[PDB]
């Protein structure tokens, strides 16, 4: 039969055939008078026009379902010149058409956002969403199979596959950049291209405000998959890449150019960092939404799913490559907003917690993102510490230090503040302000809410890997800062004894927290012991229970009185070892500090003597119950209190 | 000294490799780069035995380290490929297929050859003294800790236990 | 190597198709030689 077939010649005539549809025409010129005019152009217009061009999706749906029929028979093998060209036509104008009817839905979804009707779903907006549903299913398939055939055919190589995915691509990215940047009702209303939408946002002294705002009501399924396959394209293009400023590459089948050339046409053609995040963001915030109001379009994953590869591609192709202009390009291009936009996406994250195997996916996704954005010097300084102020633990900011950190604020913080430090050191430049600064603020903090005498919740202060990163910072400090906050210490430890009635019908949780960071400091003021190192690098740099050395004790009574053998928050904690338990060995530079000036010893050790009794008067007559968590917290202060007077020297 | 970072190597001649002798091997090439690939005549066997008999031990299984190490030894054995001299314990083919060793899973090298080259490295005058061949913890755990904190190892980007370590293994 | 050309994304079809002929004319070449041996003739006269 297939002898018979292109025996005839029936090639040439079927596809002549397709070429010259009476509905698929328009879709044909508009996509060749975008080509010409380097601009893009969709005209679903306004809510009416996007009625009108709607109503005839049946001819279209029965449109590609013949042309798709047509292209799955064996027609295609003497890739000529010319039929290559008529191939891509052909086969782009399809593309265009289910961009075209996708950009129509959205249209029309944001009208109907605009005016609250409450009419049930009737049965023809079902049939017409059914309908752009598989007329866009379609054309992807019409375009992969065509893109498949000039892959691996004899006669049509590399080079023009990668012209017709650097055409996909374009058509792709500047159609996701104008139904992203469709208005609720503003210039929809008053409506009634990509190069004057550039001019007039470029005019405008403010940018286009799209905010944490409802306006970016558009979106949907086939955002998705339009996405999708863009992604697809560009992580093709740029793997390409990987392995003189001049013109971009031309945007024909037939032309010749490099993968710099191709890259540079898309970047010209739309700004495409911005894009990215914009589309990260505004899909992570439809599958939180729709997580949210649960408890395709009815299921979240698929556009969490959507936001964990387009930030995968961002780590891998963007932030690892070896390339320098490209590297350049990421520098210039990143913002401050694209900051405060991963900052929202950090809060919301580590708010919502551990949901479903999704979530965990795009957690890790978004940790290693934030860990490569940080290590590979491409941002700022500014932008980091505009990232640091939206996460609010700026180092240099002026209110109380936040004693809870969540894992991933807490993980790039760290990470951030080792990378000062350890440059800081290798350089030789003395030690780094920021430290010093955070350090003071958190003595500050420790030392106000010690004086109030104030119980916090179990997600409110200090928990272990804060306590853990903080000493390790403590570490690499030089012995002069060291010194000084040994001091600092030593003076709040007098201060704070003076009102010790006050103190008696405290409950010493911060000076329990307190008493142990001094015993620490006390036990290794020189040297950082290598568990610590181990703790630091497990729970806080490791990709996504935490491991610490906590009271056996203390965590008995804790863990009986929880009972369900769940323990998930570690509220009474050691940070050393109890391999230490045996007599225990003070510090050689500790002591020599501590029997010197700026410190006053007798008195130290008088505070030391009668802060022994600062939960006396607790348990005294308004028949209130004493909590486990008083209790505990008594008994754990008590016990520190007594191991770190055992080894003062009197 | 020399002698003490090439004891793990010589112990293991006669047995397998044991997984505490890998991580301080990783360091004594880590630290060895500034001198590994600059070196007189006389030296230059005892080197190319002691890395033929490293690598395939390495490629016979803290992945930044291993992969710093490998990247090490693919190094020399390139610019070993590009010169190479008469006095290499280890000749050109040699080189190419531990090469192609350490990208696949260890099946170039052979016994009889790991004797000869056991022998040589017995019979090899040493760097730093002239005798032939024939704490700590903190140190490498700050190495590794700094190694981890300066760059991100990818992990899930190219993606039961063995075959996905064997497949990080050869991307990196 | 032929494999490697045809699967590239920078060699496409017609550098494969010169690869197959320059393969092909080496190969004929061959063959049309090996299969003109004399037997002692031209063997024997050639020395």
């Amino acid at each position: 039969n297939v002898a018979s077939l292109q025996e005839l010649g029936g090639s040439e005539k079927l596809l002549r055939v397709c070429l010259n549809l009476p509905y698929f025409l328009r879709y044909i010129n508009r996509f060749q008078d975008a080509v010409l005019a380097n601009s893009f152009f969709i005209m679903p217009a306004t809510v009416a026009d996007a009625t009108a061009v709607r109503n005839g999706f049946h001819s279209l749906v029965i449109d590609v379902t013949m042309a798709l029929d047509t292209l799955s028979l064996p027609v295609l093998e003497p890739l000529n010149p010319s039929r290559l060209q008529d191939v891509t036509v052909l086969s782009l104008s399809c593309l265009y058409a289910g961009v075209s009817v996708a950009t129509c839905m959205a249209i029309l979804h944001v009208g109907s956002a605009q005016q609250v009707r409450t009419g049930s779903t009737s049965s023809k907006e079902d049939d017409y969403e059914s309908d752009a549903a598989t007329i866009v299913q379609k054309c992807l398939e019409i375009y992969d199979m065509i893109g498949q055939a000039i892959s691996s055919s004899r006669r049509a190589g590399g080079e023009h596959y990668q012209n017709f995915q650097l055409l996909g691509a374009w058509c792709l990215l500047n159609s996701l950049f104008l139904i992203l940047n469709l208005s609720p009702t503003a210039l929809a209303d008053k409506g009634k291209r990509v190069r004057d939408i550039l001019s007039r946002t470029k005019e405008g002294v403010g940018s286009p405000k799209l905010g944490p705002g409802k306006g970016h009501q558009g979106f949907g399924v086939l955002s998705v998959i339009l996405a999708n396959h863009a992604i697809k394209l560009l992580t093709s293009l740029f793997q390409d890449l990987q392995v003189t400023d001049g013109p971009p590459a031309a945007l024909s089948i037939m032309a010749q150019s490099t993968s710099i050339q191709r890259i540079q046409r898309l970047i010209d053609s739309v700004p495409l960092m911005n894009l990215l995040l914009t589309l990260l963001s505004t899909s992570y915030r439809k599958a939180c939404v729709l997580q949210r109001q649960r408890k395709s379009r009815k299921d979240p994953e698929l556009f969490l799913g959507l936001a964990s590869n387009i930030l995968n591609f961002i780590t891998s192709s963007m932030l690892n490559s070896r390339n320098n202009f490209i590297r350049n390009y990421l520098s210039v291009s990143l913002s401050e907003h694209h900051m405060a936009t991963l900052a929202s996406i950090i809060k919301e994250v580590d708010k919502d917690g551990l949901k479903g195997s999704s979530d965990e996916e795009f957690a890790a996704a978004l940790y290693h993102f934030n860990h490569s954005l940080v290590t590979s010097d491409l941002q700022s300084p500014n932008l980091q510490n505009t990232l640091l102020q939206q996460l609010g633990v700026a180092p240099f900011s002026e209110g109380p230090w936040p004693l809870y950190i969540h894992p991933q604020s807490l993980s790039v913080l760290s990470r951030l503040l080792l990378i000062w430090q350890h440059k800081a050191s290798a350089q030789g430049d003395p030690d780094v302000p920021e430290c010093l600064k955070v350090w003071d603020r958190f003595l500050s903090t420790m030392k106000q809410n010690a004086l109030q005498g104030v119980v916090p919740s179990e997600t409110e202060d200090l928990n272990v890997e804060h306590l853990q990163m903080l000493l390790l910072i403590f570490h690499n400090f030089t012995e002069t800062g060291r010194r000084a906050i040994l001091s600092l210490f030593v003076q709040i430890i007098q201060e704070l004894s003076v009102n010790m009635d006050a103190q008696m019908r405290f409950v010493p949780l911060i000076l329990a927290r307190l008493l142990l960071i001094f015993d620490y400091l006390l036990h290794q003021y020189s040297k950082a012991p290598v568990y610590l190192f181990e703790q630091v690098q497990h729970n806080l740099l490791s990709p996504p229970t935490p491991l610490y050395h906590g009271f056996k004790e203390v965590e008995e009574n804790w863990s009986k009185h929880f009972s369900s053998d769940a323990v998930p928050h570690p509220r009474f904690y050691c940070v050393l070892s109890p391999e230490a338990s045996e007599d225990n060995r003070l510090d050689s530079v500790a002591c020599d500090v501590l029997f010197s000036k700026l410190v006053k010893y007798d008195e130290l050790y008088a505070a030391l003597t009668a802060l022994l009794a600062a939960g006396s008067q607790l348990d005294t007559k308004e028949n209130k119950n004493v909590t486990a968590l008083e209790a505990c917290a008594l008994q754990y202060y008590f016990l520190i209190l007594w191991r770190i007077l055992g080894i003062l020297p009197p | 000294g020399w002698e003490v970072a090439v004891r793990p190597l010589l112990s293991a001649s006669y047995s397998a490799f044991e997984m505490k002798e890998l991580p301080q091997l990783v360091a004594s090439v880590i630290e060895s780069e500034s001198e590994i690939l600059h070196h007189e005549k006389q030296y230059e066997p005892f080197y190319s035995s002691f890395v033929a008999l490293s690598t395939h031990y390495i490629t016979t299984v803290q992945l930044q380290s291993v992969a710093a190490a490998c990247k090490v030894l693919i190094e020399f054995s390139l610019l070993r490929l590009e010169n190479p001299d008469e006095a290499c314990a280890v000749s050109q083919k040699h080189l190419i297929l531990l090469i192609k060793g350490l990208c696949t899973g260890c099946s170039r090298l052979d016994r009889t050859e790991i004797i000869t080259f056991t022998a040589m490295m017995k019979s090899a005058k040493l760097p730093q003294t002239v005798k032939t061949l024939s704490e700590l913890r903190q140190k490498e755990v700050q190495m590794n800790f700094l190694n981890q904190l300066t760059s991100v190892f990818n992990p899930r980007t190219v993606a039961a236990s063995a075959i996905k370590t064997k497949n990080v293994f050869i991307a990196q």
